[PDB]
């Protein structure tokens, strides 16, 4: 739409994809924690 | 054994066979009634009688049965009523499988999409022998049932939303009780009305304000549209073009 | 990287991404539900 | 080679791919890049319908068959030999089929039409889609798709349907065979109607609409209309289809059990299970 | 973008219908008028004509209606809770094989032949209404014959074949579930129905039904924009709807129909559908014992 | 408790509940029917 | 709490009132006479 | 819709709900006497 | 939270709750009536 | 409307209160008859 | 975040919204149900 | 729809944070009751 | 390889390489799934 | 072949060539996974 | 259609592809450390 009305708009679209990248991130490291999910070269234990 | 007739053949056979029998004899017949209109086939370049057609020509077209109309009237099917080869078009390769390349504005040509059937200059009449499309003035006891929006006074938009006009009146089939056409006075020709078809108007009640949209002409477009005469009654040749008009707006309503 | 929002529709730009990955997001963690190991409710022995 | 009125529409325009290359027509066909597109698919999946027939053992047009791979391989490709041909056939149809739809969307816009018919023929690629793509993926195997074969299909058909032991028992094929039969009484009293409305006998002047919904009103009580007919038709057609898609997306991905018993439910409400 | 799927703005008016002889019965229903109806279709409801064949069809109708549920509710020991828990599973059972066609008792077959010859009249008087309404309107009987189609596979179902088997034992039952049972026996008992080379007459006439009133629908509603919803009026004066509605088949299709034909291509699919499906009733048990023996016999299957 | 039938229209007020009168009279008829004990037209010893 | 009224009309009120009702009284003896305990028409003893 | 004959059919309306509980109550009262409806840890006996 | 009765008029919001209410109250009852325990009716035993 | 929305709102929260309120009560008696959280054994 | 209602209408972002909430909520109850461990109702044994 | 909008975001947000803090509190005594997070043996 | 845009529509481009590249990255993860050895989530070792 | 571009449009040309390349080596990718020797993924042994 | 806008398009979509193309490559990397999928001679050892 407007010329300015979307760097602000990418303001809020970049905090957005931080705030939930961040906590992706953050529940696949607990998941990682509690239970790999790469396989060793025999298995899993 | 039980149900056979020679050893081999048995009832159920027979009786299959005799049904393809009868569904060949159904099939010649349904098409003889497929071909009663725009039959005999023309050439495609120069327009004489002549197809790729063998010995089902004596059966493939049917005498012409008689229609007959509440007003003394009758129409034959099949008529052999042809259109004119020279249309306003001309051949964009010359060999007879070519599409046309318009030589105008085809809107206003009535070529391709536009075009529309040379039908008869009569109104479609009701049980009473009257006009059966006819405005809402002219018919007081017609009325446009609540819980739906009046589509009166609301401005009439193109899809690029410039108001094209405003409708006044709206215009209704009798026999089936359905509302036909909206009457648009040009925002930009008071001294001209036009017609625009319901079937190419979308509700939009649900907006922030009501308001009729076309989504196929723009709105210059509406001040080419064709006009009718009685202005109260509107024939089956008129009605046709216009929507033939309004149909056209799909396929080139940015030029050509 | 700004005239991107100007190109897209706002709207339906949110709209279909939080659509989107949230029918990602439920077949994600149905899979996980319908593997042996991974099932947070079953809670089968890793070993 | 045209009909009467035909010399007149036949401009060019309206295509979405090819341009002006293969906008023209051959005989009474319209081709456009899609036609040139159901032509490959078609010469392909008919010439490979053949190949297996060769393959097979009969040439007896209702004996020959293209079986799909054993349930053994999974959704995996298969050898040409051994289950390959009916999955290429399965390709080259839907290609086809697509080929087809956008054919007709291409001369619906020449024609300035709506799109109605390509929609309504999308129900049926669908329907075709759901019982050898979507259906055999959901349950994990190729093999359970249905066989190209006249009467092969129908020895898949029955098999299946006794697979639950009573698949009349299908509430969602229940309802899509009423909509089926409602949809052939409906076409019946259609055609019936217009036929009587045209052809009203020995003088009997052509009828209007008034006369049309008077019929109706008289007999049934109630008349649709001329316009609402044609609605409700097309809405009964895709909606037969829609429920036999969902009967058979119930069956073998979502139910793996007896439909008779299923309807055990019902004899068990609180409000007469008497027990 | 609009459809004409639904009517957004509708229209009402005084009710009026085609003029009638009065005859002993006049017209009855006080008319009025109905919102979602007049959304898919038209809104006006009724008025019913009740002529001497309607109250005739009605009462015969009535009777076999009673007669059912009595049957039915007594089967149950007129237990309304139990009527609701088997409902799909009650049905009026035909008379066993030893009675012949002659008379059951009431409990062993004689209500379901009451109750089927009463149904049968009922019938019949509705054809013949539908085909005096016809007359009245100075219109067609096509309506009458595509019902009497109808009414040979439903007297071949349950007259008919009897008559030739000399055994009612092998009728249909009264029920909702027992009259699928009866379909899935009666395919079970022949041998693979399947292979009844009528019976797939009948499907292809089915599906093509289905296929032609999806065609004929979806074109209609596509030529709406160009008045081709009036499909009398296109017939009887050919407008541009009718010639685009042809050119779009002739040109996906090779070949076409008229806006009169089409619905003779429609009213044949359907008669056929149930005329093929009487034929391949008639034609099992009395002439093909089992339908997979012929189908081998025949080719249609890879003889086992 | 008289001023009811300023809303209520008699005739049509009648006619439903003498509907559903009937209707519910029927279904306890057809209820006592069924148990074996209230049966009063097959007969069956209460001891 | 008398506000009510002027936006449900008594008539249509208490219509729905009375049908909701009834069907609820239907549905609760129903589901006791589907008790052995309550069917107080078959009788069945305590113990 | 006035609301003095709002508050007429309030009033008759409050009382109508006040006798139905009262007999539904003395009804459930009856019922409990006869067999009540809630088992105990043994259940019914 | 007085503000979200702008958005929505009582008349269609307070049917909506109610039904939706009810729907959800006879559901869970249904549910508490069928499994083996809270089943006030059959009234097992609870070891 | 504007000022039917205040007391609209002020009596629309006592009457979900009370209807809270009692079935908190009658959560209370049936956790008293019967509770629905079972024990490490499951239930007793 | 201040300004994303001007895209989307209050009231319907509201009751999609709360469709969504009890729909999942729904779900996740009811697949609860199913396992073992978490039914609350045909409660089973943590051992 | 530019400002009034303001209010309907602060209440938004505040019915984000109660509804969160009542949706934790059910899954804390939840957990407390029956941990959904697997060991290494599984359930013992 | 700069000129590739200057006729190429951007929008329709760029929608179709994102819709392309996700259906690609489904099948190629969903084919490696059903592998016995690249299968993650089970990890049916290698020797 | 000077200018051949001067006779088809480049981009439908570009956008078929780029759809039939891409389906041929899907098709030649899935052929290979059907059989015994060249199914990288499975990895069957050459002798 | 602007020139000038596609020319700068033209850097942020090699940006993209570069920064795309390297996390592809750094996934396949690990993937063929963590298991190859080109087998052996003598099948998968
Ligand atoms: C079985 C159980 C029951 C199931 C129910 C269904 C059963 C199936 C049967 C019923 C359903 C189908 C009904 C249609 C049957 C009749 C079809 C038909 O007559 O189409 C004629 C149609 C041409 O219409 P026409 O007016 O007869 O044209 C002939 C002209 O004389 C001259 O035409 P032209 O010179 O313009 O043609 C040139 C054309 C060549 O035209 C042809 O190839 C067709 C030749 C025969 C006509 O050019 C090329 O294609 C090359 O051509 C086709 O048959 C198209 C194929 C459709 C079938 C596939
Ligand atoms: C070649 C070898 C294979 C043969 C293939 C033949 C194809 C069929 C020809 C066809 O469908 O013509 C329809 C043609 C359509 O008539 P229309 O142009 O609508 O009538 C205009 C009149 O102004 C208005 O006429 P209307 O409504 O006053 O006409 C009523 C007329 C019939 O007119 C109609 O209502 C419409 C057509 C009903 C079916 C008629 C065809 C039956 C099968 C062909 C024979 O009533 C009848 O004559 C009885 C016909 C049905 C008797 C069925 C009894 C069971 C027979 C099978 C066992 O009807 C007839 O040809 C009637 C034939 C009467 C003799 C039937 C003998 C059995
Ligand atoms: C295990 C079961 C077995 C299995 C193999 C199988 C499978 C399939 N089949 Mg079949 N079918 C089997 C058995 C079998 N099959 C049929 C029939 C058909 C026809 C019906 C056409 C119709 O409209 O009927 C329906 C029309 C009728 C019955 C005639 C008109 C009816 C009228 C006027 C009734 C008027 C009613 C009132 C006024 C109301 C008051 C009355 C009361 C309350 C009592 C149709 C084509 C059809 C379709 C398919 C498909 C699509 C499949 C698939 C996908 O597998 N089947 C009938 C028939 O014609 O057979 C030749 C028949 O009798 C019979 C038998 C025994
Ligand atoms: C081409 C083949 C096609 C196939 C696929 C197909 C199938 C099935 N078609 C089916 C039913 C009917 N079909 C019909 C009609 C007959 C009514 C009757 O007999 O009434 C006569 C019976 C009765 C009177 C008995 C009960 C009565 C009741 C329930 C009322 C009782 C209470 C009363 C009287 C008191 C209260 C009221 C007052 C006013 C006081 C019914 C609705 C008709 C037609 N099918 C055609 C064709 C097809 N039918 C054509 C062209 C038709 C007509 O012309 C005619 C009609 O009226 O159509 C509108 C079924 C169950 C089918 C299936 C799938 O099994
Ligand atoms: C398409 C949908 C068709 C539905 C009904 C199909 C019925 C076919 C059943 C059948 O198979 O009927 C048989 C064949 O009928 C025949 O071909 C008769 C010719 C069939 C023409 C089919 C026309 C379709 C249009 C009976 O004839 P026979 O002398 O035994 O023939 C034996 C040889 O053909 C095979 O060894
Ligand atoms: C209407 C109400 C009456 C309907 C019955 C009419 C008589 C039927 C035959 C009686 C009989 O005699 O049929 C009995 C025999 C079976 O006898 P069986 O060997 O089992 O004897 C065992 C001891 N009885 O049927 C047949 O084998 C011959 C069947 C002939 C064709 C049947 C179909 C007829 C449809 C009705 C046609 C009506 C057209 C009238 C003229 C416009
Ligand atoms: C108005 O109703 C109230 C009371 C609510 C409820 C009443 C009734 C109810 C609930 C009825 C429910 C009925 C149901 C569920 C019916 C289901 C019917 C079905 C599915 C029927 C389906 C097929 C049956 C057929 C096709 C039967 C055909 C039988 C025929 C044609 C038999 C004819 C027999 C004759 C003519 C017998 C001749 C022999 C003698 C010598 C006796 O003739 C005089
Ligand atoms: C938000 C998106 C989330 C992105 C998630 C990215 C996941 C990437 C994780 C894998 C990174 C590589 O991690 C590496 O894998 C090898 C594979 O043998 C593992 O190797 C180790 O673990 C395995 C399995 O327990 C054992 O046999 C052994 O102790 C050792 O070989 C280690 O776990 C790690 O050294
Ligand atoms: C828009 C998205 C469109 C794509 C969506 C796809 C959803 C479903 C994708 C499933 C893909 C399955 O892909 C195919 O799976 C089968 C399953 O037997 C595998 O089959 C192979 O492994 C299995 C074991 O797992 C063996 O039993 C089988 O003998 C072997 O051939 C194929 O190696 C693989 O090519
Ligand atoms: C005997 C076994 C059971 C079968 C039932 C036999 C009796 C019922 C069918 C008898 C035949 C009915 O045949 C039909 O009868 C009615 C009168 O009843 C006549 O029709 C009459 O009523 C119609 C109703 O629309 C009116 O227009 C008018 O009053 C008159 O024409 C028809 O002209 C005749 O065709
Ligand atoms: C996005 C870009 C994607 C790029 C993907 C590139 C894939 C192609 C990588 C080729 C690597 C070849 O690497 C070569 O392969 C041979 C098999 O022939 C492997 O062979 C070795 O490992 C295999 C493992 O099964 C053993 O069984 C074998 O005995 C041993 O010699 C070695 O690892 C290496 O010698
Ligand atoms: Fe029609």
């Amino acid at each position: 739409i407007t010329e300015g009305e979307a760097k602000e708009f990418h303001k809020i679209f970049t905090s957005s994809i931080l705030v939930f990248f961040g906590v992706a991130a953050f529940a696949h490291l607990l998941v990682w924690i509690w239970r790999p999910w790469v396989p060793g070269p025999n298995g899993y234990s | 054994n039980k149900g056979d007739i020679t050893g081999y053949m048995d009832v159920a056979q027979v009786v299959l066979y005799a049904f393809w029998i009868f569904f060949a004899g159904l099939i010649i017949y349904l098409r003889r009634e497929d071909r009663r209109e725009g039959y005999p086939l023309e050439d495609a370049i120069s327009g004489k009688i002549n197809s790729l057609q063998g010995l089902g020509s004596v059966f493939s077209i049917a005498r012409p049965k008689i229609f007959k109309l509440k007003t003394g009237a009758t129409y034959a099917a099949p008529n052999f009523k042809r259109d004119a080869v020279a249309i306003k078009a001309t051949r964009t390769a010359p060999t007879a499988g070519a599409p046309f390349e318009p030589t105008g504005n085809p809107m206003t040509d009535a070529v391709g999409p536009a075009a529309y059937a040379l039908r008869d200059e009569l109104p479609d009449l009701t049980l009473g022998g009257q006009p059966a499309i006819v405005p809402l003035r002219v018919a007081p006891t017609f009325s446009v049932a609540a819980e739906d929006t009046d589509p009166r006074g609301l401005p009439v938009v193109d899809r690029k939303g410039a108001v094209a006009g405003k409708v006044t009146d709206l215009w209704i089939d009798r026999a089936s009780i359905a509302i036909r056409y909206l009457e648009v006075e040009l925002a930009a020709t008071p001294g001209r009305k036009v017609l625009l078809p319901f079937a190419a108007t979308r509700i939009n009640a649900k907006t922030k304000s009501k308001t009729v949209t076309v989504q196929s002409i723009l709105a210059r477009h509406f001040a080419n549209v064709p006009t009718i005469a009685k202005t109260d009654s509107i024939t089956r040749r008129e009605e046709d073009k216009v929507m033939a008009y309004y149909s056209s707006g799909y396929l080139y309503s940015d030029r050509v | 990287m700004w005239r991107i929002w100007q190109l897209f529709d706002p709207r339906q730009a949110l709209v279909g991404l939080a659509t989107f990955l949230f029918v990602l997001a439920l077949l994600i963690h149905f899979i996980l539900l319908s593997t042996e190991r991974f099932n947070w409710l079953e809670g089968a022995s890793t070993k | 080679a045209l009909l009467s009125f035909e010399r007149k529409y036949r401009v060019r325009g309206g295509t979405l791919i090819g341009g002006d290359l293969f906008d023209f027509w051959v005989g009474p066909f319209y081709v456009g890049f899609f036609g040139v597109t159901t032509l490959l698919f078609t010469v392909l999946g008919t010439a490979l319908i053949v190949w297996g027939a060769a393959l097979g053992p009969s040439w007896t047009f209702w004996q020959i068959s293209i079986n799909p791979p054993d349930v053994s391989y999974g959704l995996a490709m298969a050898p040409m030999a051994k289950g390959g041909l009916w999955q290429i056939i399965t390709f080259s149809a839907i290609g086809a089929f697509v080929s087809w739809a956008l054919r007709e969307v291409e001369i619906c816009r020449k024609l300035g039409i709506g799109y109605h018919i390509p929609f309504a023929f999308g129900f049926a690629i669908l329907a075709y889609v759901s019982l050898v793509v979507i259906r055999p993926v959901m349950m994990g195997a190729w093999g359970y798709g249905f066989p190209y074969g006249f009467m092969t299909h129908l020895d898949w058909v029955s098999n299946t349907g006794y697979q639950y032991a009573n698949f009349h028992y299908n509430p969602a094929h229940m309802l899509g065979i009423t909509l089926f039969f409602t949809t052939c009484l409906a076409l019946a009293l259609h055609g019936s109607l217009i036929l009587s409305a045209a052809n009203p006998g020995k003088g009997e002047v052509v009828k209007g609409p008034e006369h049309e919904n008077t019929y109706f009103q008289d007999t049934i009580g109630y008349s649709v209309g001329t316009l609402g007919i044609h609605r409700v038709g097309l809405i009964l057609a895709l909606s037969a289809v829609v429920w036999s898609i969902i009967c058979m997306i119930l069956s073998g991905p979502i139910y793996t059990g007896s439909w008779p018993d299923w309807w055990l439910w019902w004899q068990k409400l609180p409000f007469w299970n008497h027990g | 973008e609009y459809q004409n799927i639904l009517t957004g703005v509708q229209v009402r008016t005084a009710p009026h219908s085609a003029p009638i002889a009065k005859g002993i019965f006049p017209r009855l229903g006080k008319p009025g008028f109905s919102y979602w109806l007049g959304k898919i279709g038209d809104a006006q409801i009724g008025p019913i004509y009740l002529g001497t064949t309607g109250v005739l069809s009605l009462v015969f109708g009535f009777f076999a209606i009673e007669i059912i549920g009595f049957n039915l509710l007594a089967s149950v020991n007129w237990s309304p809770m139990e009527f609701g828990r088997q409902f799909f599973w009650l049905g009026l059972e035909p008379p066993a094989a030893e009675y012949g066609l002659g008379f059951a008792p009431l409990a062993e077959g004689g209500w379901w032949q009451i109750a089927g010859f009463f149904l049968t009249t009922s019938i019949l008087l509705w054809w013949v209404r539908m085909y005096r309404r016809a007359r009245a309107l100075k219109m067609g009987t096509h309506t009458a014959w595509a019902f009497a189609s109808a009414i040979f596979l439903f007297l071949s179902l349950g007259f008919i074949r009897p008559l030739l088997m000399g055994n009612f034992s092998e009728s249909v039952p009264f029920g909702i579930f027992p009259h699928l049972e009866w379909t899935n026996s009666f395919s079970l008992n022949y041998g693979n129905f399947f292979y009844n080379p009528f019976h797939m007459l009948s499907i292809a006439f089915l599906y093509g039904s289905a296929l032609l009133f999806a065609m004929h629908g979806a074109t209609i509603l596509a030529v709406s924009r160009l008045g081709g919803d009036r499909e009398v009026e296109q017939i009887t004066d050919r407008g541009t709807a009718a010639e685009r509605a042809a050119l779009f088949w002739r040109w996906t299709m090779g070949f076409n129909a008229t806006m009169e034909s089409i619905h003779r291509w429609a009213w044949w699919f359907a008669v056929l559908c149930t005329f093929t499906g009487a034929i391949g009733i008639l034609l099992t048990g009395t002439v093909v014992d089992n339908w997979f023996e012929w189908g081998v016999k025949h080719g249609l299957a890879p003889a086992p």
